[PDB]
């Protein structure tokens, strides 16, 4: 079936850096964008960045910027985030989603656009605490 | 500007129908999709609407979808208790390049 | 793989709800193309890429005189139709100042009335909201004298007012 | 708020006629197209060249 | 003027004729009827104007608001309308 | 006279919609689409003459 997994929970302190994983299945890894977005504990849900497992191009909005570093696997179907210099309002659920835009067409390959996140993965709560 | 606003909190009764709103602008909503969202509390969000009025497999067909101009709509009805979640409406944005997702339309039945 | 068929200047995009339409008189036509643009960087268009920029180059040189100025980044499309467009926005400067196309054609028909009868009908809505305005002071006027005759005309029903 | 205000506008109210995406139709798809054909020229040449070449 | 016949192969479709027949009716349609509607907008522009001039014995400061779409203030002097303030 | 006169005409000129004449678009010759196969019959049976 197609479903994204994601890595446990995980406390890190102020300044270091946190990795979350995102494993595909049931689908093409290296087919469709992945959008990664962040929710507080008790807020809404906040759009982090898009990354392109076929090219390995990655975007991400601008208080994310600079701080993340984005890594795949093919052969484990697997993307890595890692951010970096760690704040205290970074408390919160990371999701990734499988976007229904394809990273390549019939003959060319293609830019970001926004055509739903139809599959969500089980999130990872990321804890910032002294 | 470009920013999207929803109603933070609706209410009502089993086998009555909801509507939950979803204002935008002259972009985003206005010349693009709103896809719709919903999130069970403690479980991880899913796709209800994969377009402006389409329904994935699966959803059940209590939910329905419209557009009309700058705003979108999203009637719920029958209400049972497995429908208390919260609902984002979200469509991309051609000035910032960018999803926009709401605030949260709390289903407190 | 890619072979020159025609250069179109002062082309129209409009952005429709899912795509992406680039009209065009010159070849009364308006191309579809998704949203999503085709990755420029890509290892296909390596060799159209610089012919399509060079000739994109010479239009805005040739076609255009200073008051326009070039917008945006050279975009590749690729439409529902196989053909791939090469797109630069222009703009006015401020303070400074399938083997057959006929569906190509076809769509700029809708296009061209769609639109025209969507602008059209606009006018004469406004048009008719200023004269029901006016219309309603007249009214007001003509209600000071025979109250009843103005109700009943305007609720098309007896009504009997006195002022 | 007690008096009554009589609307005397006459609505004109005209829905836009909203935008239409032609599909690019395709009833026979280019395997069809080729299959359609009894004889084969490539088939054909193929057998001959086949033959000289045994 | 007359030309001579230069050999060019026929269009088997034959679809871009239906195509500018269809154009060309929808629009002799459409510019018959925005004529027509837009010449009985302008006789009855002209009644509400006669309308407007008979009214102004009465009222001129209403009716010249109305055409104006702004505050002005009017007195009746006869067969001319005298604007103040 | 000296006197001004009220502009009450409410103008609705609906600009009429030009004349278009559509192009018999070419997107292959006659020369591409004979050439675009690999196996040419006229070719094939000159040869075998
Ligand atoms: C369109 O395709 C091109 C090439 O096919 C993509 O450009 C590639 O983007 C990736 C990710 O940004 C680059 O990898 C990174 O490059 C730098 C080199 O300094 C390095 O810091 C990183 O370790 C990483 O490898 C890659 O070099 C780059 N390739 C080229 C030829 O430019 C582009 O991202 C695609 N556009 C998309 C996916 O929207
Ligand atoms: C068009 O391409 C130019 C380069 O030719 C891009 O300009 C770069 O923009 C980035 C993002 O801000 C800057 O960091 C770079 O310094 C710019 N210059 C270069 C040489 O890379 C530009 O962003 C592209 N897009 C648009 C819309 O203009
Ligand atoms: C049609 O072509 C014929 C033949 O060319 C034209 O008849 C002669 O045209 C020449 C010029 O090419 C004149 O000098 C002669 O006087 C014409 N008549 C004769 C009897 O030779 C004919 O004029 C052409 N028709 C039109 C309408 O141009
Ligand atoms: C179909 O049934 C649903 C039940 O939720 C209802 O909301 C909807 O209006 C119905 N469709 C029509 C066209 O009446
Ligand atoms: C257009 O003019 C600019 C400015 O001189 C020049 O750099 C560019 O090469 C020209 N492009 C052509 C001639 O295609
Ligand atoms: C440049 O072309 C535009 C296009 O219509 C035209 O309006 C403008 O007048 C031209 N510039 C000059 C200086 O004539």
């Amino acid at each position: 079936q197609v479903q994204l997994v994601q890595s446990g929970a995980e406390v890190k302190n102020p300044g270091a850096s946190v990795k979350v994983s995102c494993k595909a299945s049931g689908y093409t890894f290296t087919d469709y964008y992945i959008h990664w977005v962040r929710q507080a504990p008790g807020q809404g849900l906040e759009w982090m960045g898009w990354f392109n497992p076929n090219s390995g191009g990655t975007n991400f909005v601008q208080n994310f910027q600079g701080r993340v570093t984005m890594t795949r696997d093919t052969s484990i179907s697997t993307a890595y985030m890692e951010l970096s210099r760690l704040r205290s309002d970074d408390t919160a659920m990371y999701y990734c989603a499988k976007d229904s835009a394809k990273t390549a067409s019939a003959y060319y390959g293609l830019n970001f656009f926004y055509y739903g996140m139809d599959v969500w993965g089980q999130g990872t709560t990321v804890t910032v605490s002294s | 500007q470009s920013v999207l606003s929803q109603p933070p909190s609706a209410s009502g009764t089993p086998g009555q129908r909801v509507t939950i709103s979803c204002s935008g602008s002259s972009s985003n909503i206005g010349k693009n999709y709103v896809y719709w969202y919903q999130q069970v509390p403690g479980t991880a969000p899913k796709l209800l609407m994969f377009k402006n009025n389409q329904r994935p497999s699966g959803v059940p067909d209590r939910f329905s979808g419209s557009k009309s101009g700058t705003s979108a709509s999203l009637a719920i009805s029958g209400l049972r208790s497995e429908d208390e979640a919260d609902y984002y409406c979200s469509a991309w944005d051609g000035s910032l390049s960018r999803p926009l997702f709401g605030g949260g339309t709390k289903v407190t039945v | 793989q890619l072979t020159f068929w025609e250069a179109s200047e002062r082309t129209i995009r409009s952005e429709a709800e899912d795509s992406y339409h680039f009209s065009s008189a010159k070849m009364t036509a308006t191309f579809l193309s998704k949203k999503q643009e085709v990755n420029m960087s890509d290892s296909a268009l390596d060799c159209v890429r610089d012919e399509a920029i060079n000739k994109l180059q010479q239009i805005f040189n040739t076609s255009y005189n200073q008051t326009y100025e070039k917008y945006g980044n050279v975009s590749v499309f690729e439409t529902t139709g196989g053909l791939v467009v090469f797109w630069q926005g222009i703009k006015q400067k401020s303070l400074v100042e399938v083997h057959n196309l006929v569906y190509a054609q076809l769509q700029f028909t809708y296009d061209t009335l769609r639109g025209y009868i969507n602008r059209a009908l606009a006018q004469i809505a406004e048009a008719w909201c200023v004269d029901q305005r006016r219309t309603l002071e007249v009214f007001k006027e003509l209600s000071k004298i025979n109250p009843s005759a103005i109700l009943s005309a305007i609720y098309n029903k007896p009504i009997a007012a006195r002022f | 708020s007690s008096i009554s205000t009589v609307d005397s506008m006459i609505a004109l109210d005209i829905d836009p006629l909203e935008n239409t995406d032609f599909r690019v139709l395709e009833l026979y798809s280019q395997k069809e197209l080729r299959s359609s054909n009894v004889f084969d020229l490539e088939e054909i040449m193929r057998e001959f060249n086949s033959y000289k070449q045994r | 003027n007359a030309t001579h016949l230069s050999n060019m192969e026929s269009v088997h479709n034959l679809v871009y004729a239906q195509l500018q027949f269809t154009y060309d009716t929808l629009r002799g349609y459409i510019n018959r009827a925005l004529a027509q509607i837009a010449e009985a907008w302008c006789v009855d522009q002209r009644r509400t104007l006669e309308v407007f001039k008979e009214l102004s014995k009465i009222n001129p400061s209403a009716i010249l608001s109305a055409i104006y779409n702004k505050p002005i203030a009017a007195r009746f002097m006869g067969d001319v309308l005298g604007l103040a303030s």
